[PDB]
């Protein structure tokens, strides 16, 4: 036997398979009932292979085929607007796709030179976000927090906030249920945001091997772009789920368990993954693919293996509390634990102007704040209040840089101060319809990225007279 | 066909040899032991044209070297309405007596979930009349939902209310699933259906505790292959309750040790993600009908990171949990209203008003959380006048959501009393907005709509 | 031509078999590939002429009956003049596209460590510009030094700094190791080096998160191989900066489970001291000559009783805490002044006049932290008038350690200060005496020295 063999032994969506003398590691085989599988464990007399889907069909006896081919992912711009598995069969079932090329699943992230420094905001359109915690294009920023706390919120919405900006999003949905991935395939595409968007989809049903590949697969679909020299979106929903996965597939194939059952490389698993996540030299292109990792931890369990994995992976993360989302404080984002890596190098020099002093008042604010219960924290403290109903905003609303680049200066040069509490999420509503209507100041903020002498002083003075009357 | 021999036994678990042909996976075998035949099911092919099976029935008296035959199809079921008003076994047969099944079609318990695409997006929600329920965490139709509870905080009873509230009074046809729970309860439920006569429209499977491990695992997926049937075939919306899902999970580490896997995290199967998701993802409203079912999981150890409840999570549009510290308080239904939450919750759905009271009591309850810490220790007069005002109205709005249920009248002692959405609403917002503040605390508890609340603080006086 | 053939394959850890003679342990195989070559380094004599190996590259494409060669030997790497101002490898190889590297002399990367009798006593301070660490915790000259930390608390920009302030400035070459840590993060400090200028005094070898567990796990010992040359055969100063320590241990316990390790406390490899202290002995001043070694240490999830930081606390001379605490606060650098240690702390070395004020402010912020549980639950009201004080002292201490930094202007958005060790001293010593209790405790935050903190209280 030299290319081929046969099933000695099959059970649990694995296959004991012997002869196949000369396969490779991460070889792609093929099964009958044109099933697949993929060959990790060659061991001396053996083959253990990993079964995608119908393992149920095969049985002992079955000659398996070796097809010489790394498994790999058909990536093209048909693509685009459409749902995918982790194979690259179309799943929408409405017709199929054909690509130019077809890219490898698992490769190796890009070298030291072949990077270049992030400096370039990828504008999510949240207030509390890109105001104090900036995310730039090449950058990977995890959304960790609690079950129900507006993970996927901050995910979509970031996507939403991508129409004409002309970047690609890929939405990986790991082991989600079906049911679920079909509201955000309709709310993206109702929203009008699915033709610059993606889908890969390996839920709850499909099998573990699928699961695992599944980021690996949206990751190369996104590659294609980046090599291109065009900017990239992806997004692992998410990988605390993706893990799981993993864990299924070593603990049958025998690779031994660690800390929490989990195999030795889990975070090895999404190390290599999430490095692929880069912006490249102008050399190169200068083409992008940022990452928007998710994770899920247990009643505000960071300590936890894989949470704590991602964490110390990416370029910073933002954090969720329930104790902040039940307060009604949406998006619940906790400024004190949530960071940026990458900092005001991936902003617009008028929202640096702002928003650079916020997260550290916010941050000393919420410490005098356990306190109260001098005269200048009186006015601090008042500050307080206010600042945070301007970062408190509703869903499916993403702020244009503009839109939020006033909205900081109102209260941070203290425009804000000599009204009441209750009205200063109005106050900014009335005040933004005004500017648009009447100053039309906001499209130069868009067009300059500054904040000259003149705008100041427009701001200065047509804040002062739209004070006449309070409603 | 296909007779294999019997090489070892090992509790629940047997392992056959075929001489010629080997039996796929998931199909059925039968043994024939001391008077009845037993039921066994192939998973694992070994090698040397050997076969591991677990067994669907107690392995008592079964011998080496025993005779053993391949059906060849996997275990198929009794599908359609000859199964509606009887009871049904884990291999589909009757349990009732009263004659053998009219069954016309047949279907096999192992079957693919619907494709995407397949699927539909429906998001409108239907009152419960539960308070705590329709408000905070209402439940949406062709919807999964999670009954989250500790042992004995009222989650079975929250079922049978539920049933007695949609199932009751409703022309579709329903679907029942015991599985690993009480046998009396099985009982009770029977006598109560016939006697109601909600008996006839719906259909019952059961394998409870006395049943071993396969008999808990497997009857999960029969009631809901009986529920897939109506869906499909007759294209009709079907209601399906299961009491516990938890079982059919726990059954599985039971097994998986046998098997020979390496138990994962707490002991369990490694495969927990799959084999769930293999069952929840069937369990979903399709185009061609529409399933809302409602099933309750069992937190073992009040602990929700165990991974049997944890994974869970992720297959339901609504969830309610039910909290032990609420049912201590004296306060049925025990719902957390903070950690219950609903997909269908959303200005989209359930408009403004529903929308903008439900967030603001979660605002005030929250607060109250907030600050129940630092008056444990000290007390209700040292936190400010601004607290002391919405801690008071949390405390009401708290005691608000207790209601009297229609199946534990004869335990409380009260006619439970069914409240609508918009009485609900109505009632949470002048208690907000503070013109409730004149009525003591002790006049909210198992009372219903606040007309109601108020005649209990003037019987009061009297 | 002494070949082998590969047996089986699981992942990184590969098994291989020798016709006639056997290689030793820890010596480089090599293997042929498509358009390149694979490396193996032995690990462990499995039996009937098999071994063990674990790749220095992914397997993904070595099939089973393979050609393999034995060099042995180590991995011998390139070292001398040529590797300064060159992105290296595990390998030693370049990958910066400049050119090939040509070398003067070439070392294995597996040395013995230097005995009892080489090493020396210097026990000598230097200022590093940062107020919290040279007052409470300074470092020493060919001394041992490192940062403890979680994630985000500021340990690798804080490594960053003392390049900017050391390495720059004083002459002498450098060698910075990235193990395992961001590759975002090399090409940042390679992109500052050759603006700087340092890059041409420096080597840099790399193997961060992207590479598998064997890169990961010996990139440590040819960023170390480097250093070790340039202390003895060449002579001069060096100072060597890893970051990060940890992932050389967290390679050792992927691999571990398939080496056929039973797993230890909390799911480490069973020989963790032995592993770590291999290569951390190694990592030293002598007689020939000194190394001033400065490695980040990471935490996992703040637990300083997890046993990767719990061994390495052993071997280092001055260690500096840093606490997520006061991170939440905002105040960087995040430095815990009860926590954070160093061996020349002593009236010996710094005399009594900085031994005795560094004691003053661990005794008053020790008081602070007893006494913040009243302040919490009981409030500020109910606390004595001889402890109010001690408390509004203990506040304005800790948020004038905070300083802004020079690489850290892209994050605080200030220019970096430098504060020598007599304006520190001075400083912390005037707030002790009771003299700045006029001076309200915001004018501390990111301010250089205690003249411009008294002064910012009326700027505003
Ligand atoms: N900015 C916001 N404003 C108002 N509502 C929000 C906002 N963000 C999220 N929500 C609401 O919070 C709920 C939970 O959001 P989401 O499902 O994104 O969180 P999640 O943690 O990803 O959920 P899951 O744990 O089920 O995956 C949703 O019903 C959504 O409407
Ligand atoms: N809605 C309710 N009203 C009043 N009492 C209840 C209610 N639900 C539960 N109880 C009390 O708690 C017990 C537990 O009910 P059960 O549904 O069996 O809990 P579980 O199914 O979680 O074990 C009941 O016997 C009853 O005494
Ligand atoms: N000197 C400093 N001044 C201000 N902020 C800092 C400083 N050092 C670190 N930070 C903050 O912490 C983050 C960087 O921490 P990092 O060096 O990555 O720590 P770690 O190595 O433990 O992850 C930045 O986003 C920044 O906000
Ligand atoms: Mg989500
Ligand atoms: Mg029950
Ligand atoms: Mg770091």
């Amino acid at each position: 036997i030299k290319t081929s063999g046969t099933v000695l032994e099959v059970g649990d969506g694995i296959a004991r398979i012997f002869g196949l003398s000369n396969v490779m590691s991460g070889e792609l085989l093929e099964f009958p009932h044109g099933v697949m599988g993929m060959a990790l464990n060659l061991e001396e007399d053996n083959v253990g292979a990993v079964i995608l889907g119908n393992a149920s069909l095969i049985k002992e006896g079955d000659e398996v085929r070796a097809t010489g081919k790394v498994v790999s992912v058909p990536a093209g711009e048909d693509l685009l607007g459409r749902v995918i598995n982790a194979l690259g069969d179309p799943i929408d079932g409405k017709g199929e796709i054909h690509v130019d090329k077809y890219m490898p699943i698992e490769r190796k992230a890009s070298g030291i030179i072949a990077r270049q420094p992030v400096s370039e905001p990828l504008q999510t359109g949240i207030k509390s976000i890109d105001g104090m915690v900036p995310i730039g294009r090449g950058q990977r920023e995890l959304i960790i927090g609690d079950r129900q706390t507006g993970k996927t919120a901050i995910a979509i919405d970031t996507i939403i906030n991508q129409k004409g900006q002309d970047v690609k999003c890929i939405y990986v949905a790991i082991g989600q249920k079906r049911s679920t991935v079909a509201q955000i395939y309709k709310k993206l595409s109702d929203l009008g945001c699915m033709d610059y968007t993606i889908i890969v989809a390996a839920t709850a049903s499909e099998a573990a091997p699928l699961q695992y590949m599944a980021p690996y697969s949206g990751v190369a679909i996104g590659e294609y772009f980046m090599e291109k020299g065009e900017h990239v979106l992806i997004i692992y929903d998410d990988l605390s789920k993706h893990a799981v996965a993993y864990r299924e597939m070593s603990l049958l194939l025998r690779r031994p368990p660690g800390r929490e059952a989990y195999p030795g490389d889990v975070f090895y698993l999404h190390s290599r993954l999430l490095e692929r996540a880069a912006k490249l030299s102008d050399e190169l292109g200068g083409g992008s693919i940022t990452a928007l990792p998710i994770i899920e931890t247990q009643a505000g369990d960071v300590s936890a293996y894989i949470p704590t994995n991602v964490i110390s992976i990416t370029d910073g993360q933002i954090f969720l509390e329930s104790q902040l989302f039940n307060s009604g404080f949406r998006p619940a984002i906790n400024a004190g634990i949530s960071v940026s890596r990458v900092g005001g190098a991936a902003q617009i020099k008028a929202m640096k102007q702002v928003a650079s002093k916020v997260k550290l008042e916010l941050a000393q604010y919420t410490e005098l704040l356990t306190f109260a219960q001098d005269k200048a924290t009186k006015a601090q403290l008042e500050r307080g209040h206010r600042i945070m109903e301007i970062l408190k905003q509703p869903q499916y609303h993403p702020f244009a840089v503009e839109r939020q680049v006033v909205s900081f200066y109102i209260v941070i040069n203290g425009h804000l101060d000599d009204i009441e509490v209750s009205k200063v999420r109005r106050f900014e509503k009335e005040l933004l319809d005004y500017l648009k209507a009447n100053t039309n100041i906001l499209t130069e903020i868009a067009d300059k990225k500054a904040l000259d002498k003149d705008l100041e002083e427009k701001l200065k003075e047509s804040i002062a007279n739209f004070k006449k009357s309070f409603n | 066909m296909n007779k294999g021999t019997i090489t070892q036994i090992i509790s629940a678990v047997v392992d056959i040899a075929f001489k010629d042909e080997l039996p796929a996976i998931y199909n059925a075998l039968k043994v024939k032991l001391e008077d009845k035949e037993l039921v066994l099911e192939v998973e694992q092919h070994l090698g040397n044209n050997v076969v591991r099976t677990v067994a669907m029935d107690s392995t008592d008296g079964l011998k080496r070297g025993m005779e053993v035959i391949d059906t060849g199809k996997p275990i198929t079921i009794p599908v359609g309405k000859a199964v509606l008003g009887r009871i049904l076994n884990v291999l589909g047969e009757p349990v009732d007596n009263q004659g053998p099944l009219n069954a016309e079609t047949f279907l096999p318990i192992h079957r693919e979930a619907p494709e995407f695409d397949d699927l539909e997006t429906e998001t409108e929600i239907f009152e419960t009349g539960i308070k705590v329920i329709d408000l905070l965490a209402p439940y949406i139709k062709g919807g999964k939902i999670g009954l989250f509870g500790g042992a004995g905080v009222g989650k079975t009873v929250l079922i049978m209310e539920l049933i007695n509230n949609i199932a009751k009074g409703h022309g579709g046809i329903s679907v029942f699933a015991g599985v690993g729970e009480r046998t009396r309860e099985g009982r009770d439920l029977y006598g109560e259906m016939t006697e109601s006569g909600v008996i006839t429209k719906t259909a019952l499977v059961y394998g409870q505790m006395n049943e071993p491990p396969g008999a808990r695992l497997r009857v999960a997926l029969t009631g809901l292959t009986v529920a897939e049937n109506f869906r499909d075939k007759d294209g009709q919306d079907v209601l399906l309750f299961i009491d516990n899902i938890f079982r059919f999970t726990q059954a599985g580490s039971e097994v998986s040790a046998l098997l020979g896997r390496i138990p994962s995290a707490v002991g369990y199967q490694p495969n927990l993600a799959t084999e769930m998701g293999a069952l929840q993802e069937r369990i979903t409203s399709t185009k061609s009908g529409s399933i809302t079912s409602v099933q309750a999981v069992y937190v073992p150890a009040d602990d929700l990171t165990d991974p049997a409840p944890a994974t869970t999570f992720s297959h339901l549009d609504a969830t309610t949990v039910l909290s032990r510290n609420i049912a201590s308080l004296g306060i049925y239904p025990a719902v957390d209203p903070l950690d219950s939450t609903s997909k269908a919750l959303s200005e989209d759905v359930v408009g403004k008003e529903h929308y903008e009271v439900a967030r603001k009591v979660q605002e005030v309850l929250q607060r109250y959380k907030e600050l129940q810490d630092i008056i444990a220790i000290l007390g209700m007069d040292e936190l400010s006048d601004e607290d002391k005002l919405t801690v008071s109205r949390a405390r009401k709005i708290e005691r608000f959501f207790s209601q009297p249920f229609s199946v534990a009248e004869q335990f409380t002692g009260m006619e439970g009393k069914y409240v609508p959405v918009k009485e609900t609403i109505r009632g949470f917002r002048e208690i907000l907005e503070g013109k409730h503040d004149d009525i003591p605390e002790q006049a909210f508890l198992y009372v219903g709509t606040i007309e109601e609340a108020v005649a209990k603080s003037k019987d009061l006086a009297k």
